[PDB]
């Protein structure tokens, strides 16, 4: 299966970067391709002959109890497009160990590992990294910003669509990450931009590959494509109050003679602040109880109603065509990352990611727990106490405070709210550009909605 | 001969 060939590559390339060690102290000649494929094969012999013993990550009866769940469930996402596939992996939030994963539907007639191999777009699984989490840690914004939905256009003149609409007007961030609506998303990864943000850095940090940034729909998922073992680290990330532990399924190689030739040693890496992290916790907490984007909760409640009541976390994701769907999930103890489509790029239909895979996954968390009871665990997040709260006014996401809106002082005031930020003041008091995003003609109509106070 | 095991050290496959 899969469970061999992922386990052995990643032993082989632990093994290559040994020996490059090793067998030669090797210079810059290890960009080489010769070298490459030398230690390669190095490494290969080595494993078949050197009698190691390489210990995995993988818990026995929770990877076979993930194979079972496919075999019995996996038709739940079938939708009348094809044999829908499916690529899921389970990761421990405080080590970056894989527990099990699944691959695809079925070994034997589509051997592509769709868990460590296949890449695709995380679609607006992108944005609570790459722009609502990076924007938090900036102090650019907290929990209760504001930001503009209002129509507006990509550099090209075409309209920032969501399914039919072409937008509404001001939101929350609760309310943009309930529904995933893209402008306020849009809005946000301009503003890291403009502002000189290494956003590079961030992603890079938790092991993402991107190419170009310096496009306009990067926080929906354009011009990205991932793996859900890599996509998987970075929810891990979050889950884990801002800390990255990379991922792995080889924790150790012994040699036969007893030696230590190569073990997994904890290096966290504090990428989000906890504010930060904590922050979105709470946030991708009411993307699922919501239940806008994603039925899971509802229907892990009607299998088990105990483990409805863990304290799970995550975000949906749906590409343009809906070619990918993508559900990741996590507790405070473990991330599971859930990617369904097809290998040709068809499309999936409408609700697919929304109930199917919501469905399926619901059926594989209660399979993994049924394999190891105490597992997905009782801990819930909590906001950490860095975190700064700032009564901010509802309607502009700042503190109460007097502006000018065409002439005239106006001292605006309201029902507040408390907002969370991972800066050191807090909130900002109310000034005319309150929101992230937005056109003066934008702001003559919020501005005249708030004064008809 | 070269074994992978799970992480109980129960063998998943020989090499
Ligand atoms: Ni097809």
């Amino acid at each position: 299966d899969y469970l061999y060939f992922t386990t052995l590559a990643e032993a082989q390339e632990r093994m290559y970067d040994y020996l490059a060690q090793r067998d030669n102290v090797s210079a810059k000649e290890l960009k080489n391709e010769a070298t490459q494929k030398f230690y390669r094969d190095l490494a290969a012999k080595e494993i078949e002959n050197g009698g190691y013993k390489i210990t995995t990550t993988i818990d026995q009866k929770i990877h076979s109890a993930m194979q079972s769940a496919v075999a019995d469930y996996g038709y739940l996402l079938d939708d009348g497009t094809g044999r829908v596939e499916v690529g899921n992996v389970l990761m421990d939030n405080q080590t970056g160990a894989i527990l099990g994963f699944v691959g695809g539907r079925n070994y034997q007639e589509n051997q592509n590992n769709h868990a460590f191999d296949t890449k695709r777009s995380p679609a607006s699984t992108t944005k609570p990294l790459l722009a609502y989490g990076i924007a938090i840690d900036q102090g650019l914004m907290g929990s209760e910003t504001i930001l503009s939905n209002y129509p507006t256009n990509f550099a090209n003149g075409n309209p920032i669509m969501y399914a039919n609409s072409k937008g509404t007007g001001m939101m929350t961030l609760g309310e943009a990450l309930n529904y995933s609506w893209n402008i306020p998303a849009y809005w946000t990864y301009r503003m890291l931009r403009e502002n000189g943000v290494d956003v590079k850095g961030y992603m890079e940090k938790m092991g993402y590959e991107i190419p170009e940034y310096g496009i306009e729909s990067l926080p929906m998922g354009g011009g990205i494509e991932v793996t859900v073992a890599q996509h998987t680290n970075g929810y891990q990330t979050l889950a884990n109050n801002g800390v990255y532990h990379q991922k792995h399924v080889i924790s150790k190689i012994e040699a036969a003679d007893g030696r230590v030739v190569y073990e997994y040693q904890d290096k966290p890496v504090q990428v989000y602040s906890k504010a930060t992290a904590t922050i979105m916790q709470g946030l991708l907490r009411e993307v699922l109880s919501s239940r806008v984007t994603t039925t899971f909760k509802s229907n892990l409640t009607s299998l088990n109603p105990t483990l409805a009541n863990a304290d799970w976390i995550g975000k949906t994701g749906t590409t343009n065509q809906d070619e990918n769907m993508w559900l990741m999930l996590s507790t405070p103890r473990l991330t599971l990352g859930g990617w369904i489509g097809h290998d040709d790029n068809h499309s999936l239909s409408r609700r697919a990611g929304y109930s199917n895979n919501s469905n399926y996954m619901a059926h594989l968390v209660n399979a993994i727990q049924q394999a190891s009871p105490s597992i997905w665990g009782n801990e819930r997040f909590a906001l950490d106490p860095s975190v700064v709260k700032s009564e901010v006014l509802k309607s502009t996401g700042q503190k109460p405070g007097k502006v000018s809106v065409e002439g005239k002082e106006v001292e605006v005031t309201g029902s507040t709210v408390t907002s969370y930020w991972a800066n050191k003041s807090g909130a900002p008091a109310t000034s005319y550009r309150f929101a992230i995003g937005g056109s003066d003609a934008d702001y003559q109509n919020a501005w005249s909605s708030i004064v008809g106070s | 001969i070269s074994e992978i095991t799970y992480s109980d050290g129960t063998v998943i496959a020989s090499i």
